[PDB]
C-alpha cells in the first residue's frame, strides 16, 4: 500500500443548531473523520457535503489531530484566527466550493504556511448572508507570519472582509 | 524541511485516491452533515 503519508494528521468536525448541546456547548462538536495520507483526504473530500447545498446554520471544522477547535485548546490560546467573508441536473462547483478545497488543499499540503507549527486548523462557516473562512493559528504576536499567511490565503481563493483576531 | 505537496501533485494523487473508499463506520459520521431544506 504505498500511500502519500501527509506531514501530519488532520481530524474534520461539523456542528449546526441539530447538533446543538444546550447543556453543554463543547459537546456540540462533531468528529467525523481523520486523515494521516493524501488518498484519506480525497476519499474524505468525495463524501463531504458541498457549501453550496450545506445547511444555513453549519460548521466543517478542520483541525489538526489532538487539536479542538477552540480557544480553550493549548495550541489556540496564544494564537488567533484569519477570517474572511465571503459570498453566496449535476452543476458546476462553486467559486465557493472551490476556495474550500484550495485552502484545504493548502492546509494537508503545507503550503499555507512555506517557512512547531503555526497553523493549526480552519473553519468554513455557513451563515446567513455570508460565509466565513478562518484559518487558526498558534502565535498571534508573529507578525510576518500573519502577513505570509494573508498573501497565501488571498491566493487559493476567488470567491469582502479580512480580520485577524486574537482569542 | 518538512513533507510537502503541491495543489497539482495532490490533485495527480487524487486519481489514485479514486481507488479507495470507506467502511461503514467511518462513513455513517458524514450523515451528521445535513443538505439544505428547499424554500417553496
Amino acid at each position: 500500500a504505498n500511500l502519500h503519508k501527509l506531514q501530519r494528521a488532520w481530524t474534520l468536525w461539523y456542528d449546526s443548531p441539530s447538533t446543538y448541546n444546550t447543556e453543554n456547548w463543547e459537546m456540540s462538536l462533531v468528529p467525523i473523520m481523520t486523515v494521516h495520507s493524501v488518498e484519506e483526504f480525497f476519499v474524505m473530500l468525495r463524501y463531504m457535503k458541498p457549501l453550496h447545498a450545506l445547511r444555513t446554520s453549519s460548521q466543517y471544522h478542520f483541525f489538526q489531530e489532538g487539536v479542538k477547535p477552540m480557544w480553550e485548546d493549548p495550541a489556540n490560546k496564544k494564537g488567533g484566527k484569519l477570517w474572511v467573508n465571503l459570498d453566496i441536473a449535476a452543476e458546476a462547483k462553486t467559486d465557493l466550493d472551490k476556495a474550500w478545497e484550495n485552502v484545504l488543499m493548502a492546509t494537508v499540503g503545507e503550503y499555507l504556511d512555506c517557512v512547531e507549527p503555526f497553523v493549526t486548523g480552519i473553519v468554513m462557516s455557513k451563515r446567513k448572508y455570508h460565509n466565513r473562512l478562518a484559518v487558526w493559528v498558534s502565535d498571534a504576536s508573529a507578525t510576518d507570519k500573519i502577513e505570509a499567511l494573508k498573501k497565501a490565503l488571498t491566493k487559493e481563493a476567488s470567491l469582502a472582509s479580512m480580520v485577524f483576531t486574537k482569542h | 524541511v518538512r513533507t510537502m505537496y503541491t495543489r497539482e501533485e495532490l490533485l495527480r494523487i487524487a486519481t489514485l485516491a479514486s481507488a479507495m473508499d470507506l467502511g461503514p463506520e467511518v462513513l455513517r459520521k458524514f450523515d451528521v452533515i445535513e443538505v439544505a431544506e428547499p424554500v417553496p
